[PDB]
């Protein structure tokens, strides 16, 4: 109660604003929270402020996973996958078009009655003729 | 998805 007047910036014990490197997002904190801090591969796309968090995204050659970029992930090419083993060419019969995820099997155009129009590739998918 | 490693980073503060 005495405490709800004590405005985002600060925490109460007596309204003290927030230590360096510390945040607090709303009024009424009895406490801030410490800053998110950007380190190697995570490069800082928002500085931490009184009442905003950090913000991270990732080096290039890297892209984000997770809820607020909780990860950094290494790149690949087209016509790859990222392995615990690094980047490998997508195995015949499978395409990638990302520099992302994994490689995926064409389309079978059998299945659907139909014919290959065009040919897939490691980086496209096969096209089906109707 | 691949585990943490040389290939993917994990920022402590978020996982
Ligand atoms: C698909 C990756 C994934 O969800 N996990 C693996 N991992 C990594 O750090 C990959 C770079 C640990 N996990 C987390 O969710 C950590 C924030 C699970
Ligand atoms: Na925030």
């Amino acid at each position: 109660d005495p405490c709800s007047n004590c405005p985002a910036g600060t925490f109460c014990d007596i309204c003290s604003p927030c230590p360096p490197n510390s945040f607090s997002s709303a009024g009424g904190q009895r406490t801030c929270d410490i800053c998110r801090q950007c380190k190697g591969v995570f490069r800082t796309r928002k500085e931490c402020s009184s009442t905003s968090n950090a913000e991270c995204d990732c080096t290039p050659g890297f892209h984000c996973l997770g809820a607020g970029c909780s990860m950094c992930e290494q790149d690949c090419k087209q016509g790859q996958e990222l392995t615990k083993k690094g980047c490998k060419d997508c195995s015949f019969g499978t395409f990638n078009d990302q520099k992302r995820g994994i490689c995926r099997p064409w389309t079978d155009c059998s299945l659907d009655g139909k014919s290959v129009l065009v040919d897939g590739t490691k980086e496209r998918d096969v096209v089906c003729g109707p | 998805c691949i585990e943490e490693g040389q290939y993917c980073f994990a920022d402590p503060y978020l996982c």
